[PDB]
């Protein structure tokens, strides 16, 4: 919480520095909807990925985020997110509007860049969420409280890498499942690990159903990345 | 009992208030405005003990203007009321709660439609064609019943409130010495000052 | 004394963190198998001194009548965490809910404690990792490990501690997804052999399975609708039966 | 007490009467009503005395506080609203008042707030103020106009403490007159109802009421 | 624990170091007309991608009549933003005037002056251009604070990295005897100043235009590329 | 490495920020006291910043009976003479009971005493000498920040405070029978006070004097009240 | 933070005082037919509005002061002046002594917020008892009434001239002159009344901030009376 | 002046074969005044029914805050709450305001979507449970409605016929009370499908 003498915060430089060893996550924004992927970093055959969940959390039916770094600090901000959006629910009777909520996520981050004492938490989120202002909408938080808006983005392992590659194939008027396509592709040329399994892969989206006129969540089961692997030709 | 009256056409909501400020044996005002401008498009009437009116209202109005500025963007009449009711809701419990009533009129923009809200000092809300709050309501509600059509243009709404203030000219035992009428439409709020004479 | 003592180095790192693990790695090795009707977790009771008494120390802890504990580390810490987690089962679940907590969320509170002693002012993580295995009526039958970062994982078979290394290895060559609780019991005496030096007997293993409901442990009779634990240790008695058959 | 304050052409006629009373005991005939906050600003008491002179004298602290800080002095509306929000704080704990800032600033132009400790406060063109209020009024309403000429504004505010001396057994003693331009306030002066009565009496023929 | 502490030579190094935060920060200027002030503020190269519609721009409005930029830590800058903010609305309440923009500038400039001695926090990155007009006033006004908590107003002032450059442009450019009596030659004296430091750009250029009551308008990448053409134009003429 | 905190013994149980307060104390202008039977006095030279500047006020009225010169730090004097006029007015209200001198000094060296021994704090940086007429006569006190108090039949504290300690410490037989009698007492005092000068000829606003005694309340005299004396 | 060296001194508050060093200069001069408080504006740039800075200010009709050092530092300063002088006359119906306000501002720096303020004050004011008053008020708590002193960069070269100048017969006019002299002197600009502020408060009219055009007039007089000899 | 007799209101639910059904009626009135007639006292959260009874101020609240405790809960145990276990956290949630209870009568209805079981429940309002497995009733035509359910019940209706049941116990149970009526509307409940029905009843 000190400044260095250039003028950064030591704590919030080695923060990112802790993330930048995480299992990649990629967020990318459609034109009809929004896919997260994320990369679990240390697998074993033993590790029980059924019922698992370590990366992609729902803080919301319309808002789910993506987590790079720490588990067990990300657990304590989804935990209050989650309350923050029932607390303005209650107050006002409309789901809160994805920016709101993701501003006062900062805000509790930034606390601790300024007082107190106690250690940054060491996680960066991609924030996924739709809402009747500004309909779909990617954000990305990390330990300094800043958060900015994004057609796609990716945060932990190998973002340089991950970010060159979807600034090549990414394109405005982009469709969801050609979206899911290009998730899966960049995670896949990015991966410290030897080929892309459904075992490593968490995956979501979120889509406006053609038929009715409401937001629906999608969290995959392991089977259905595993078939959306074939499909794409990575089998 | 102050005269707070609200009434909600097919594309406005109309809210009517008396203008007296009574204490004890004397009337020490005869035009005093019952209403505060919460947004552009929703305005909000408030009637019962002396101090706690105003007080509740600049405080909902400087809320509802702060949350304006964060965002950029104006709540919705729902949104609005919400927020009233559990601010009441919350004093009713607490040491001393706010006596006050609230009939909350705007226009939804994004809905392209009128709100018309009716929330007492408990917290009690409900959404209705046509509100009222303390004795007035005794005359009005029946009246409405009967002459109140869902499809009206403004100005049948505003013949339907002379209806309304004459019934209560006629039968209430206190001078309160006519109302204010406000308007609350598509393009934001406006006062009718032609009431004294039509 | 009120700044956190565990912070992040230039290289990202959290010390106190790692230093944690380390002591971790030390402990006497502890495991859990998740079977297809039941879980067992299992570790070596090191005694001291034959002086000693062996049974007087709780390695393996009910927590709930449905979920167990063991741990590998600093016993004194593993001690207080028991204590804190049953009473948090009961102040964050069974006064809300009037039934105890699915292990998943249970796993969630004790990860949460110890995450806060990550990051609190004056204190220092705990020096333990634990092995819970539990069951609940919507997710069947689970096993999670915990760190003292308050990170967990679910796992289908896992070690922890000294000779975890050699004994995931061994798991992995004998876990499949059709194994009967009987047989889990064996594979964990088996991988438990390999890591003990001295003794191996009833009174050096604890053992805990969860099981099938247990009505003769419940205390009382009268509503049916109420079964019973499905925690249960294993009697020394029962330990050297199934020793004898190896 | 009775105290009034109106607005007029030129500018607010200020009047109080000047005595204080414990049950039916009279207490005092010669107790200032008015306090003189600043060369623009001026207040008016009724009710308790110890909480209008006490909450009033502090009033005018907070008043040249708001000068240091601004640079400026105080407008009407927020002088009254200090007032205001301080007895609302203190609501239901039984502070008993009726008071009225009076002022002229060249944003506002001559203002009257008529602030209570039930949390009301109103901006007005006429008040009376106190148990006399009405008594006041009665005389006030019926010879008011806009265009009354200073002199004639100033005797009218003397004549309807008058009245309320008169009729209100918990009124008298004396008047004290101040009139508010843009120049600031001017004291026109006490003068005893002992003989005042006479001579209003004499002059202009009325209180024929009244006993030779 | 305190902090914020002197050294030998009676300098406090947080507060300087935060400095060098806002000199790290994107630039950001304001210059102020006969009957005008205009902001502007150049736009970051760490990335981009991004999504323009949702992401927060330069200027934050504090009431309908002040605006607020900034140069140095943007999560500093929103914790000052809200404060103001509800200061402004605080003002209207009990005083039924809204803000003189010197008073919101004495707060916010209060607010971080507070934080260089309390025990446990650590100084704002971050220095404030606060622009606006007094309510029923067409006198324009402008004003800076910093880190130490230190205010003042300026004819016109720059911060944030290459502010030193800048700053040389307008002490030769803008005359105190003629303000730039026009919006539009304000906005003008506004983009020459910032393109010594941008390395040209449509979409790195910002403006926001501040007229009296409450008038306030962003301008669009087209309506600022069509000064960005007229000045290096008339650059080229010579 | 020890001179950290107060909170921190050296290895030779030496209390190093408890020592370097102390020594604030030796950069006080020099102060002097002492008493017969029947009186007390306070002799204080001020110091000026400059030749512009007002020689700082170095003693301070407790109660109607008692009062203190200062060197050293004057903040401190003040929190310490504060505490003691509380300390005193207690006395008053509660018992109807005047202050012993004693029962300050107990209270003074108490005070103290936290502030040597809890982070966060630090020693009190002035010395103070304390006269006053009870119901046991007259007394003179010396307050070190070390919280250690002593009672004198006279002293002096300050740069240079050994030269009046050593006249005074001579003089004392011929001091301690100035009963009944004011003005030989100041003298005796002024007389002191001298033997510790260097700098000047003490002036007419170099001196400060403060008398309490049998018949005669707490009194400080300044300027041309102190002209006679000389 | 609240450390004693081996000489006896306060780290900190030596350290505050050397931060007072690098502000600009304030001068105050104290008569008998008043008190005339000056300082250095020091724009730290021509596109700076000058007026702005605010170096002397009020405390109550009777009380002025200007300042020296990490000027931000003195607003909760003043702020705690203004409500002590205020609340004074609400509790007794009368003016602050002088010496009591400056007290009181000096009980509030001993008041170890994380660090000690890093800002000097020249208090002037006049009261009925002591008439003519002016003190400098420090960071340390303590304070010293001087009939003469100046505070900030230029202070060791202005104390002496200051030295030389002042005797106990000086008019009010002639103190002002003597203001602007000092200053012109130690200013590392050229003076006039664009970078440099006037003030005095006498006992017939308080407190008044001079006006930039009263000032220049006084500069003028100033440069004629010294092309003399 | 007791807070449970200031708005009026009622609710019934009951069990039959396979299913449940929970009634309410619509008025909202101000002691004599009518005030509104489309205040329904029903909620849902997935498929749990709660009814309530009594202040409306807290009939509101309530709703909001088991929206508020059911939402979170579907989130950390990622499954609907079941109705077994939303009374117990009903019952938690009132006693926890002993002392300064809301002022309401909750009536808990709904099928165990694992035993496919019905379900429903009754509290008074420190969240003292009623279970009983026949008939829950609540509001100011309680005694009405106990007098109407206890005659016309039977165990085992199917939906169409528990429809009948539940409605002429209500509509006759409000005809007997100043305070309820208004209108009425009626779910019926079963593992598959729910229907909402509005009844036709006097508006006096
Ligand atoms: C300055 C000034 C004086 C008088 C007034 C007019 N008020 C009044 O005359 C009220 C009327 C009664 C009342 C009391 C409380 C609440 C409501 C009404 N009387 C009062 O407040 C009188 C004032 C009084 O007697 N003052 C003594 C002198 C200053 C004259 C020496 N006090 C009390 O009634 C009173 C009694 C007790 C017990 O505590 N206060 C207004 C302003
Ligand atoms: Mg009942
Ligand atoms: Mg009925
Ligand atoms: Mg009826």
């Amino acid at each position: 919480t000190i400044f260095s003498p250039e003028g950064r915060l030591y704590q919030v430089e080695y923060a990112l520095e802790s993330i930048s060893h995480a299992g990649t996550a990629i967020g990318i924004m459609a034109s009809d909807g929004i896919v997260l992927a994320a990369e679990r970093k240390v697998t074993s055959t033993l590790l029980e990925q059924d019922t698992s969940t370590e990366k992609l959390y729902k803080l919301n039916d319309k808002i789910a985020v993506a987590v790079a770094g720490l588990t067990a600090d990300a657990e304590i901000l989804i935990n209050t997110a989650r309350i923050h959006a029932q607390n303005y629910l209650k107050t006002y009777n409309e789901d809160i509007p994805v920016e709101i909520l993701v501003r006062r996520l900062s805000d509790i981050k930034q606390g601790y860049t300024q007082h107190g004492g106690l250690r940054p938490f060491g996680v960066s989120f991609i924030y996924a969420g739709y809402d009747d202002r500004y309909g779909y909408q990617l954000y990305t938080s990390n330990p300094s409280g800043n958060y900015t808006g994004w057609k796609a983005i990716s945060v932990g392992a190998n973002t340089s890498a991950a970010q060159t590659l979807l600034q090549m194939d990414y394109k405005d008027d982009m469709k969801v499942d050609d979206a899911i396509e290009l998730a899966l592709k960049t995670l896949s040329k990015t991966t410290d690990s030897s080929a892309l399994t459904y075992d490593r892969l968490e995956f979501a989206t979120i889509r406006k159903g053609a038929n009715d006129g409401e937001v629906y969540q999608k969290i995959f089961k392991p089977q259905e990345i595993k078939d959306i692997l074939v499909k794409t030709g990575i089998t | 009992m102050d005269i707070i009256l609200g009434i909600r056409v097919q594309d406005s909501v109309i809210l009517a208030s008396s203008k007296a400020v009574t204490r004890g044996i004397s009337v020490l005002k005869d035009s005093d405005d019952k209403t505060r401008q919460l947004s552009p498009h929703t305005l909000m009437s408030f009637a019962g003990e002396a101090g706690d009116t105003v007080q509740f209202a600049e405080y909902i109005q400087a809320n509802i203007q702060l949350y304006s500025i964060r965002e950029d963007y104006e709540l919705s009449p729902q949104a609005v009321s919400s927020f009233v009711r559990q601010e009441l809701a919350k004093s009713i419990r607490s040491r001393r709660p706010y006596q006050v009533n609230v009939l909350i009129g705007g226009y939804d923009k994004k809905k392209n439609k009128p709100e018309l809200y009716q929330i007492d000092y408990l917290g009690t809300k409900v959404e209705l064609p046509y509100g009222a709050h303390g004795y007035s309501g005794f005359y009005t509600f029946s009246l409405l019943d009967h002459h109140y059509r869902p499809d009206m243009t403004t100005e049948e709404g505003l013949d339907l409130l002379k209806l309304c203030v004459q019934e209560l000219e006629k039968r209430m035992p206190m001078d309160f010495k006519g109302v204010i009428v406000k308007i609350v439409d598509k393009d934001g709020i406006r006062q009718v000052d032609d009431f004294q004479a039509q | 004394y009120s700044f956190s003592l565990t912070t992040f180095s230039p290289s990202g790192k959290l010390g106190q963190i790692d230093y944690a693990l380390t002591a971790v790695k030390q402990g006497v090795t502890s495991l859990g198998i998740k079977a297809t009707n039941g879980v067992v977790i299992a570790t070596e009771k090191k005694s001291s001194s034959p002086l000693a008494m062996s049974e007087t120390l709780s390695k393996v802890s009910l927590l709930t009548p449905d979920i167990g504990a063991v741990y590998s580390g600093m016993g004194p810490d593993y001690r207080v965490l028991v204590d804190k987690s049953r009473k948090v089962a009961h102040t964050s679940y069974k006064r809300i809910y009037g039934e105890y907590p699915p292990t998943k969320l249970l796993v969630s509170e004790v990860a949460k404690i110890m995450q806060e002693a990550t990051q609190s002012g004056g204190v220092r993580p705990f020096g333990v990792s634990l092995l819970i295995a539990g069951h609940d009526e919507f997710n069947g039958f689970s096993l999670y490990q915990v760190d003292p970062s308050g990170s967990y994982f679910p796992w289908k078979a896992t070690a922890i501690g000294k000779g975890s290394v050699a004994a995931k290895t061994f798991l992995e060559k004998r876990w499949n997804d059709e194994l009967e609780l009987e047989d889990a019991i064996h594979i964990a005496l088996l991988t438990l052999k390999e890591s003990v030096e001295g003794e191996f007997n009833g009174d050096t293993i604890e053992l805990a399975i969860i099981g099938d409901e247990n009505p003769d442990l419940l205390g009382y009779t009268g509503i049916p609708t109420d079964k019973g634990p499905r925690f249960r240790k294993l009697t020394s008695q029962e330990i050297n039966d199934r020793l004898e058959a190896l | 007490t009775t105290t009034l304050a109106f607005r007029f052409q030129g500018g607010i006629i200020v009047a109080v009467d000047s005595r204080a009373t414990a049950g039916n005991w009279v207490a005092s005939q010669t107790v200032k009503k008015v306090i003189e906050i600043n060369p623009f600003l001026l207040g008016t008491m009724a009710g308790g005395a110890a909480d209008c002179q006490f909450w009033e004298t502090w009033l005018g602290s907070q008043c040249r506080l708001h000068e240091l800080r601004e640079k400026e002095r105080i407008s009407v509306a927020a002088a009254s609203k200090i007032l205001s929000n301080l007895v609302y704080q203190y609501k239901g704990a039984g502070l008993s008042m009726g008071t009225m800032i009076c002022g002229y600033t060249r944003k506002e132009g001559p203002t009257i707030y008529y602030v209570d400790s039930d949390g009301t406060r109103l901006k007005g063109d006429i008040f009376c103020v106190g148990s006399g209020q009405t008594f006041a009024y009665g005389v006030l309403d019926s010879n008011y106009k806009w265009d009354l000429s200073v002199e004639d504004a100033l005797y009218l505010g003397k004549r309807s403490i008058l009245a309320a001396a008169h009729r209100d057994a918990y009124s008298g003693g004396s008047v004290n007159l101040y009139h508010v331009t843009e120049d600031g306030w001017i004291y026109h002066g006490n003068h005893d109802v002992g003989e005042l009565f006479w001579k209003v009496k004499e002059e202009e023929g009325s209180f024929n009421n009244v006993i030779g | 624990r305190a902090l914020s502490i002197f050294s030998p030579d009676g300098h406090i190094f947080q507060v300087e170091y935060a400095l060098e935060a806002v000199k790290r920060g994107t630039c950001a200027v304001g210059v102020k007309g006969k009957n005008c002030v205009v902001l502007g503020c150049e736009r970051r190269s760490t990335l981009k991608l991004q999504d323009t519609r949702i992401t927060p721009s330069k200027v934050s409005k504090i009431d309908s009549h002040v605006v607020l930029s900034f140069s140095g830590l943007n999560a500093d800058s929103r914790i000052l933003i809200e404060k103001a903010r509800v200061e402004a609305q605080s003002h209207r309440l009990t005083l039924e005037d809204p803000v003189t923009v010197e008073y919101l500038t004495r707060y916010v400039a209060g607010v971080q002056q507070r934080y260089t001695q309390s025990g446990g926090v650590r100084p704002f990155g971050v220095s404030t251009l606060i622009a606006g007009f007094d309510p029923r006033d067409d006198e324009p006004k402008l004003y800076q604070t910093e880190p130490s908590g230190i205010y003042s107003s300026w004819s016109a002032q720059t911060i944030g990295r290459n502010s030193k450059t800048v700053r040389e442009f307008l002490e030769k450019n803008y005359d105190r005897k003629e303000p730039p009596a026009t919006v539009e030659e304000c906005v003008k004296l506004t983009v020459r100043s910032l393109l010594e430091v941008v390395q040209t750009g449509a979409k790195n250029i910002e403006i926001t235009v501040v007229k009296p009551d409450s008038d306030i308008v962003a301008l669009s990448s087209e309506e600022i590329n069509q000064y960005v053409t007229q000045i290096e134009q008339e650059k080229q003429e010579q | 490495n020890y001179d950290g905190d107060t909170v921190t013994f050296s290895p030779t149980g030496r209390l190093f920020q408890v020592e370097y307060a102390l020594e604030a104390i030796k950069q006080g202008s020099v102060t002097v006291g002492l008493r017969s039977n029947t009186h007390a006095v306070l002799v204080a030279l001020k110091r000026n910043a400059d030749e512009l500047s007002s020689y700082q006020k170095k003693i301070i009225k407790c109660d109607e009976h008692m009062g203190l010169s200062l060197a050293g730090l004057a903040p401190d004097a003040r929190v310490l003479s504060n505490y003691l006029r509380q300390q005193c007015n207690y006395s008053s209200l509660v018992f109807n009971r005047k202050l012993a001198v004693e029962r300050a000094g107990h209270l003074l060296c108490d005070k103290a005493q936290k502030n040597t021994q809890s982070a966060g704090g630090r020693p009190y940086g002035v010395g103070l000498l304390i006269i006053g007429y009870d119901k046991s006569g007259a007394h003179l006190l010396e307050f070190q920040p070390s919280g250690n108090v002593t009672e004198l039949y006279g002293t002096a504290i300050g740069a240079r405070s050994q030269g009046a300690k050593t006249y005074l410490e001579r003089t004392l037989d011929t001091f301690i029978k100035i009963d009944g009698n004011p003005d030989e007492l100041i003298k005796a005092g002024v007389e002191a006070i001298s033997q510790s000068l260097r700098d000047e000829s003490l002036t007419v606003d170099n001196l400060s004097i403060a008398i309490v005694g049998k018949d005669t309340p707490f009194t400080i005299y300044d300027g041309e009240a102190v002209a006679k004396y000389i | 933070v609240s450390t004693f060296s081996p000489e006896g001194r306060l780290f900190q508050v030596e350290y505050s005082l050397e931060a007072i060093k690098l502000g600009s200069t304030a001068i105050g001069i104290a008569t008998k037919e008043g008190v005339v408080l000056g300082v250095e504006k020091r724009a730290t740039s021509p596109l700076l509005e000058s007026d702005s800075i605010e170096k002397i200010v009020e405390i109550d009709r009777h009380i002025g002061c200007a300042m020296s050092g990490l000027t931000a530092d003195a607003r909760s300063m003043i702020e705690h002046a203004r409500t002590a002088a205020v609340t004074h006359n609400l509790y007794y119906d009368e003016d602050i002594n002088v010496e009591s306000l400056t007290q009181s501002v000096c009980d509030l720096a001993l008041r170890f917020m994380s660090r000690p303020f890093g800002v000097a004050l020249l208090i002037a004011g006049h009261d009925a008892d002591d008439g003519y008053q002016l003190f400098h008020a420090e960071p340390s708590g303590t304070f010293y009434r001087y009939n003469a002193k100046a505070i900030g960069s230029g202070s060791e070269g202005a104390q002496a001239e200051l030295l030389n100048e002042w005797h106990s017969s000086l008019t009010l006019k002639e103190a002002e002159l003597l203001v602007l002299k000092i200053l012109k002197q130690v200013m590392e600009e050229k003076l006039d009344e664009n970078n440099a502020q006037l003030s005095c408060i006498t006992k017939q009219d308080g407190f008044k901030i001079y006006d930039n055009e009263k000032t220049a007039e006084l500069i003028k007089e100033l440069k004629e009376k010294e092309a003399a000899e | 002046s007791d807070p449970s007799s200031i708005n009026g209101g009622i609710v019934v639910a009951m069990t039959g074969k396979d299913c449940v059904a929970i009634a309410c009626d619509l008025r909202l009135g101000s002691q004599s005044l009518g005030v509104s007639n489309k205040f329904e006292k029903i909620f849902h959260y997935g498929h749990v029914f709660l009814g309530i009874t009594g202040l409306a101020t807290d009939v509101t609240t309530l709703n909001e805050m088991f929206r508020y405790k059911t939402n979170l809960y579907k989130l950390k145990e990622e499954r609907a709450i079941e109705p077994e276990t939303f009374t117990q956290l009903v019952s938690s949630s009132l006693y926890e305001r002993r002392f300064g209870p809301y002022f309401v009568g909750p009536v808990v209805a709904g099928i165990n979507s694992k035993s496919g079981k019905p379900f429903i429940a009754g509290f008074d309002l420190i969240g003292c449970i009623d279970e009983a497995k026949d008939f829950i009733v609540s509001g100011t035509a309680s005694d009405q409605l106990f007098g109407m359910c206890e005659s016309l019940y039977e165990p085992n209706l199917e939906p169409e016929d528990l429809f009948e049941t539940i409605s002429q116990a209500l509509l006759n149970a409000a005809d007997r009370d100043a305070l309820s009526g208004w209108g009425a509307v009626v779910y019926i409940i079963k593992k598959d499908e729910v229907v909402k029905r509005y009844l036709k009843m006097r508006q006096d």
